[PDB]
């Protein structure tokens, strides 16, 4: 855990796609989330009760990490990707959002650069992914299929 | 349902007398509270009534310049509350047993009294 | 004000005999008459809520009747426990008024 | 009997009535620069970005404004905010000492005779071996004569705190907003009486803006009825319940506190300050409120027209003034430009309906018990200069006396009652429900086992 | 998000089944859960620390939304529906729970009406769904299958 | 719920594998998590606000149950088991970790005994399960498959 | 005649005799979901495009 | 009317107490148990 947490950040999209579990494992487990799960009492705890302001700040940090995690999982569920780090969809690429070939982006760009190129199309793409899944379920409820 | 009154009082003529009735076991608001005076040589006389929710007083037209009714509530504890009475310019004519009572459910616009206290008495 | 008059001033009878109290209004009061039983040392007991309709907890010895101006309290098998004062209450116009009251005596 | 199997659906639009905690929000525009406003600090979450409202076609829902937990919650939170903002203030314990008082006779009108007392006393100082002789003016209603010797009223039961001079209890509008998983349903029918099967319902993210104005008798600065004056009550024939009357047009009322007034501060301790009322500049006259006479006639004609629908169209309806043994049950209480007013409304509720302006004299107080507590009291610092407020009367709180005589009449008086009746006048349209997304139903599919 | 949140509430069960993502998206995202995830500090936060009672009320609301969400997801997982908004099971309909044909309920009833008709059979049905999944796993652990 | 919560604890691994939903259902639902979800207000709540220390202790307990649940779900997701109480993997058994035949462990050992036998190989096994899933995804991104 | 300076404006508290305000080193740590990036260039002037992170 | 086993057990103490109005003092008294007080320098 955290042995190369953002190690692929400067690498290409292709190479970086091979380290996806590395970042996923660090979204729900900060130091305080490890101390909170010791078999022994952590001892510190009395401090956070005697002084309730510190107790509240710690809980807010823990609750937020959980809420952010769950929201990303909910979107993957809605889009039809329950689990999987990499999933294919039926939404075609518009070639307006970005107009580059596969041999250019997977080999020459980093994920940070990509993110800064299509950031204002994010909501359009997410909207289409949701519509696609709804259409798929409508087709599933037809026993003659395709 | 219980109405608890304060004990007997004696006053110098011209002095005011204050008596009270503590009510409990039913919602204090709702159910108007009435006061009736008993004179052993005359019979019962109505003095007035109080609206315990609004804090409004209605009096028999003999006592407008003499009798004041008040109530105490606490929205915290709906089953408890009190009604106080202040009668000014007390004279020997006012020797009586002063009673607290509560109107029969459904008769707030009227005044049959289902529940009664003990009687002060005063002088 | 509306004046209530009770009659007779007194009753004289033995337990097991019946009894009644008449009450008349100086003005029409519809059904707004209630009845009370009074004893020394006790607050008035409400016997009747309105006209003929009896209050809760009162035994079948009691019932009422009458309307408008002419009202009656009816007692059936009078008990020694009923040798009390009775009062007629007017509750139509404000102030609430009471009659002079009647008394039930032993022979 | 068809050969069907259970199918599980998630995200089903189903709900149940529920109680919860709403989080409150505000419109972060002009209110954002208020800085020391209590409501602008608490209802911090920004809202009303052209908020959504969603019409629900074919949804009929049961409403009951008299059992609406949103009002109880609003009441509790208002009280808590008041206690929290007063809790860290000076605590004027040292003022409950014998006061030596005389009458103010300096250019007082007849209606102000005996209203103001000029009191001197021995106060503590910042250095704890000294005493100082100071004086302040007080209103008659704030002191008790004992044994020229006076004491403050709240000596027998409680310490008196002082509102912090920078804290502003101005009732800027706030919105109540549902937490995730919950929704607020709004009743849109015009002429909705507070209860029953409302056929036109929409969801909202938050309520409309509500100003948490606190008053008795006359409801100020609320919303107006859409078409006709509305009369709502838990039970209209039970003269124990209050009647809430919502106007469909405002009545404007102009309130003032004349007398130029000055303020001075006195150290009572090491950085601990008390605010005293100094000599009044100019002459001394009563506070008062002005209600247009023609308007407060036309709007009663509307109230009466609507009351007849419940009491009979051959019934005489009369209005009469409040009667009781206290100030808090007979006057129109409100906070104006920071000071507390107790105005006499007998000049308004005086008419019989058989089918220029009105001046209301008004008194003011500095020591306020607030809400319904016995202990706990607050001293409201005086405000310099003169005070003028322009407010809208948006509704009435009325009660009936009971029946009267065989002439068939009804008498209505300004009522009292809990502060909650002020919130019921705005939150009557809203209900809170819990969303329950799982459900099952018969279908022709069967899980294919592979 | 929230553009027709309960819009299908008065519609029939059939039509309403086509809007399931609309309600699902609003279970984990109230206003305060959006403000808590700003890149900038929300600013308000100091209020909730200075006055710890308000801080606690806000956290309780956030924690509850998460717990309710997770419990529904756990049931779907137990019943054998990981993900999916609509899933088929092997539990037969009893015709005691409700005795109506498909052409009556999918076309004439709303989901609210349905919920008020079978609410006291909810626990029976949930119990059967769990038993069904356990039986399926017992059959999966047999390499000769069916 | 909780009608035989650890009832299989003294039973064999084989028999105990048939009660897995029993323990899973009790990880997110303690008494306080049921009281918190009543339609009526719980009433108690004022106590936990008036005295903020008790309010904080209760939230810490609730947050922790959620964090522990989610961490276990995240591991199952990473290892390629989204949902399922029982899942097969491609990692071979080393016969060093434990060297017993199937007829010995499934019939004679309890899960507690097993846990005390291989507890210091837990991290090795978890590491291998993650590597296996990453290798599987690398193979999935090849349209000629196997 | 003298007074303490802080009389006009405030009460003066007293540090508790056992409390030690000794500046032992502390570390700031990121909460889950966040990360701290460090600039390693030597001769970094506080601003701009740091190439070694 | 103390029994032998109660001799010296109860003390009747009077003192100058503060009042609700801060310029007055009052003389009041209360009984105390021997175990709650310390003799110094009656
Ligand atoms: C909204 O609020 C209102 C209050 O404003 C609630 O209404 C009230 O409801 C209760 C029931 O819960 C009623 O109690 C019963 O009253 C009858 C008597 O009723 C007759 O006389 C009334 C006399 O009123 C006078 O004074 C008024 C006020 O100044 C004047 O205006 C009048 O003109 C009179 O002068 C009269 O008002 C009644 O008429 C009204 O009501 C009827 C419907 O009942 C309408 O049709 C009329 O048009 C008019 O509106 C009427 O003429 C008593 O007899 C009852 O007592 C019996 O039942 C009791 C049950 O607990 C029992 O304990 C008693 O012992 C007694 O029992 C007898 O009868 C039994 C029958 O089963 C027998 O088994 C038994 O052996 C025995 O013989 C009872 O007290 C209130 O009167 C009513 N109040 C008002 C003002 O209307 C309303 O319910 C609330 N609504 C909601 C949704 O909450
Ligand atoms: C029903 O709804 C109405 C409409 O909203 C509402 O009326 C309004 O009430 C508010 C609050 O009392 C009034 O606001 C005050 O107005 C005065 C007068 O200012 C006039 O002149 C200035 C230019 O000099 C104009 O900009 C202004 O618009 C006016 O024409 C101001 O002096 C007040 O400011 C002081 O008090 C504030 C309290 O919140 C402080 O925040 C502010 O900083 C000021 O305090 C400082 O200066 C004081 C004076 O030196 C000093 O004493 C203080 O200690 C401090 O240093 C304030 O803005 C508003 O004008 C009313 N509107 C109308 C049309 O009359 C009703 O009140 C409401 N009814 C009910 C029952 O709630
Ligand atoms: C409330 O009472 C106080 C006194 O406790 C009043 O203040 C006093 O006012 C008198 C004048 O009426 C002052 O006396 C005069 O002082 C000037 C110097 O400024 C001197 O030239 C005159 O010959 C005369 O002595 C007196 O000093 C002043 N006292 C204090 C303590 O200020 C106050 O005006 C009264 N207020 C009201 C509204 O009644
Ligand atoms: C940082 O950039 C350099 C230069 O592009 C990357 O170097 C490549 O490394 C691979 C693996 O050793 C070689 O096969 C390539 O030929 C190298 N590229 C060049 C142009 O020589 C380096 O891998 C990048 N860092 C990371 C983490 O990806
Ligand atoms: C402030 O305290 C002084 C005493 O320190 C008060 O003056 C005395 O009052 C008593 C009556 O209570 C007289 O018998 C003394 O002769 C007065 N002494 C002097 C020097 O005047 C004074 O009245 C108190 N002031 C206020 C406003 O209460
Ligand atoms: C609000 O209006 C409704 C009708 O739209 C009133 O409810 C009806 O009241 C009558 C008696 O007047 C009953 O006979 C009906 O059965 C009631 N209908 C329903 C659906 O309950 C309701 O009482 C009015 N509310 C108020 C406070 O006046
Ligand atoms: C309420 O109305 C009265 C009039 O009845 C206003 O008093 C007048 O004010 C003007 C301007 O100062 C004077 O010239 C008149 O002589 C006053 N008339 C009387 C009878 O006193 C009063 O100002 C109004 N109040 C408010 C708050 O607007
Ligand atoms: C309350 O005050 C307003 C002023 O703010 C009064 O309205 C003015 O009335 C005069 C006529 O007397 C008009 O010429 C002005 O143009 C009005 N001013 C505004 C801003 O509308 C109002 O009449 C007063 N109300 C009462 C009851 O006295
Ligand atoms: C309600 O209005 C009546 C007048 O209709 C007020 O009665 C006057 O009260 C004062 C004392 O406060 C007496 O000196 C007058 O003689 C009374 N007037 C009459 C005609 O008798 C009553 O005070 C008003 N109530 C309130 C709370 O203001
Ligand atoms: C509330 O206002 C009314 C109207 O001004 C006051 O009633 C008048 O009081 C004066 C004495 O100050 C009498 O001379 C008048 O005859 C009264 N008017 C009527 C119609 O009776 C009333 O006193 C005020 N209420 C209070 C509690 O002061
Ligand atoms: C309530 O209304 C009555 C009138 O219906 C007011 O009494 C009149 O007052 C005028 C002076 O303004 C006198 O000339 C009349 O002779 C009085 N008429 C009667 C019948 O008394 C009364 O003052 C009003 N009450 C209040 C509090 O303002
Ligand atoms: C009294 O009510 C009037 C009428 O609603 C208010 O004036 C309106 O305010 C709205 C904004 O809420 C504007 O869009 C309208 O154009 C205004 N109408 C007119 C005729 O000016 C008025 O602000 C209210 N007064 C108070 C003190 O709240
Ligand atoms: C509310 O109810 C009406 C009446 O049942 C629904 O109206 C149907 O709308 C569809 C689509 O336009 C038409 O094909 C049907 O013929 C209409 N029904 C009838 C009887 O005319 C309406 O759709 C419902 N609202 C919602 C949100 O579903
Ligand atoms: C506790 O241990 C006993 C002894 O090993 C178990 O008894 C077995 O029960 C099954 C089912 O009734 C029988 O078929 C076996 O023959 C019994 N074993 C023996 C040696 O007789 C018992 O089941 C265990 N408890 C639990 C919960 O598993
Ligand atoms: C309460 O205080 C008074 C003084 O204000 C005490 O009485 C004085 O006590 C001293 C001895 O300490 C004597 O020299 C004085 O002569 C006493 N004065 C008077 C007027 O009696 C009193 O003893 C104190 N009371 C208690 C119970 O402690
Ligand atoms: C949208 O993103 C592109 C990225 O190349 C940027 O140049 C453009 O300015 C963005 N549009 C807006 C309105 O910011
Ligand atoms: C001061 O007020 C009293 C009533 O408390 C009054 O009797 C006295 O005449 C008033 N004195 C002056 C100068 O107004
Ligand atoms: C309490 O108030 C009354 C006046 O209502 C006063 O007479 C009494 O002295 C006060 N009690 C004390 C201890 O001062
Ligand atoms: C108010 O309305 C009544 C209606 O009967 C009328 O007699 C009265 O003169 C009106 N008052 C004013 C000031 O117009
Ligand atoms: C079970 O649900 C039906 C719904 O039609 C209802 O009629 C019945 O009363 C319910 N049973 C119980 C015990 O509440
Ligand atoms: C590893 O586990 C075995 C279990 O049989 C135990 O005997 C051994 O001591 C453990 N190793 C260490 C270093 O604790
Ligand atoms: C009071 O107690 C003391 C001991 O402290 C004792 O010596 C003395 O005799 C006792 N006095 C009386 C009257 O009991």
């Amino acid at each position: 855990v955290f042995l190369g947490f953002l190690g692929a950040a400067g690498s290409t999209m292709g190479a970086a796609s091979m380290t996806l579990t590395v970042q996923a494992r660090n979204l729900l487990s900060g130091i305080v989330q490890q101390q909170s799960n010791l078999l022994r009492a952590p001892e510190c705890q009395q401090h956070l009760l005697k002084l309730t302001v510190w107790g509240i700040k710690q809980l807010q940090a823990r609750v937020l990490a959980v809420e952010r995690y769950l929201r990303d999982q909910q979107l993957l569920g809605i889009w039809g990707c329950s689990g999987k780090l990499i999933c294919c969809t039926n939404v075609p690429w518009n070639s307006s959002w970005s107009n580059r070939n596969l041999s250019e982006i997977w080999d020459n760009m980093t994920w940070l650069q990509w993110d800064k190129e299509i950031s204002n199309y994010t909501q359009i793409i997410y909207g289409l992914l949701e519509e696609s899944q709804n259409q798929q379920e409508k087709n599933e409820q037809d026993l003659l299929a395709l | 349902v219980q109405l608890i009154q304060s004990g007997p009082q004696f006053k110098t003529p011209g002095a005011s007398v204050t008596v009270s009735c503590k009510a409990s076991g039913y919602i204090f608001t709702d159910y108007l509270i009435h006061w009736v005076r008993l004179v052993p040589g005359k019979g019962l006389e109505w003095l007035g009534r109080i609206n315990t929710n609004a804090g409004l007083m209605y009096l028999s037209h003999k006592f407008e310049g003499r009798l004041i009714l008040r109530r105490v509530v606490d929205w915290r504890t709906p089953s408890l509350g009190t009604v106080n009475m202040e009668l000014r310019n007390v004279r020997s004519d006012d020797s009586a047993i002063y009673f607290c009572g509560r109107v029969v459910d459904g008769f707030n616009a009227a005044g049959p009294l289902e529940f009664w206290g003990q009687g002060s008495p005063v002088i | 004000q509306v004046v209530m008059t009770q009659s007779p001033a007194t009753l004289s009878l033995s337990p097991g005999e019946t009894a009644a109290v008449s009450c008349r209004a100086s003005q029409y009061v519809d059904r707004s008459i209630s009845w009370y039983q009074l004893k020394t040392g006790r607050a008035p007991r409400l016997l009747v809520y309105a006209a003929s309709s009896r209050s809760i907890g009162v035994p079948d010895r009691f019932s009422g009747s009458g309307s408008g101006r002419d009202f009656t309290l009816t007692i059936r098998g009078v008990q020694s426990d009923d040798f009390a004062l009775y009062y007629c209450q007017q509750d139509y116009y404000w102030p609430v008024t009471f009659g002079q009251g009647t008394r039930l005596d032993m022979k | 009997a068809e050969n069907l199997w259970v199918t599980v659906y998630y995200g089903v639009p189903v709900w149940k009535d529920a109680e919860t905690t709403l989080f409150c929000a505000s419109d972060a525009k002009a209110y954002e620069t208020k800085k020391h406003n209590v409501w602008a600090t608490h209802c911090c979450v920004p809202t009303d970005p052209n908020p959504q409202e969603i019409h629900l076609e074919n949804v009929t829902e049961e409403f009951n404004m008299w059992k609406n937990n949103m009002v109880e919650q609003m009441h509790t939170d208002i009280i808590s905010l008041w206690d929290q903002s007063l809790k860290p203030c000076v605590k004027l314990t040292p003022l409950c000492v014998t006061l030596q008082c005389t009458n103010v006779t300096n250019n007082i009108t007849d209606d102000m005779r005996g209203e103001l007392k000029n009191c001197s006393f021995n106060m503590t100082t910042e250095l704890r071996d000294k005493k100082q002789k100071v004086y302040s003016l007080f209103y008659r209603l704030d002191v008790v004569q004992i044994n020229k010797e006076y004491r403050l009223i709240n000596c027998n039961t409680s310490a008196i705190t002082q509102a912090c001079p920078k804290v502003s209890f101005e009732p800027i509008p706030i919105h109540y907003c549902a937490p995730a998983g919950f929704a607020i349903l709004k009743c849109k029918d015009k002429k909705f009486n507070g209860t029953g099967p409302c056929p036109s319902v929409s969801t909202v993210q938050c309520t409309h803006g509500i100003k948490p104005v606190v008053s008795t008798q006359l409801l100020l600065n609320g919303s107006l009825a859409e078409e006709e004056v509305m009369i709502r009550s838990e039970n209209i024939t039970n003269n124990a319940k209050n009647i809430l009357v919502q106007f469909n047009t405002p009545v404007q009322i102009n309130c003032t506190r004349p007398n130029n007034n000055t303020r001075k501060s006195i150290r009572i301790g090491p950085g601990q300050w008390f605010y005293a009322t100094g000599d009044i500049i100019g002459d001394i006259r009563q506070a008062h409120c002005n209600v247009s006479k023609a308007t407060w006639n036309e709007t009663l004609g509307k109230v009466v027209k609507q009351l007849r629908k419940h009491f009979g169209n051959n019934t005489i309806i009369r209005f009469a003034n409040s009667s009781g043994g206290d100030l808090e049950v007979t006057t129109h209480s409100f906070n104006c430009g920071g000071e507390f007013f107790y105005c006499n409304t007998s000049g308004l509720f005086n008419s019989t309906w058989i089918s220029d302006s009105i001046t209301l004299p008004c008194r003011i107080k500095q020591i306020i018990n607030m809400w319904q507590r016995i202990g706990q009291a607050m001293y409201a610092p005086p405000i310099q200069g003169v005070i003028r407020c322009v407010s809208n009367i948006t509704g009435l709180i009325l009660t009936r006396d009971g029946g009267s005589t065989n002439s068939t009449t009804e008498t209505f008086r300004p009522g009292g009652g809990d502060m909650r009746d002020n919130w019921r006048s705005e939150l009557y349209k809203y209900k809170v429900v819990k969303i329950e997304p799982l459900g099952v139903a018969p279908t022709r599919c069967k899980r294919r086992v592979v």
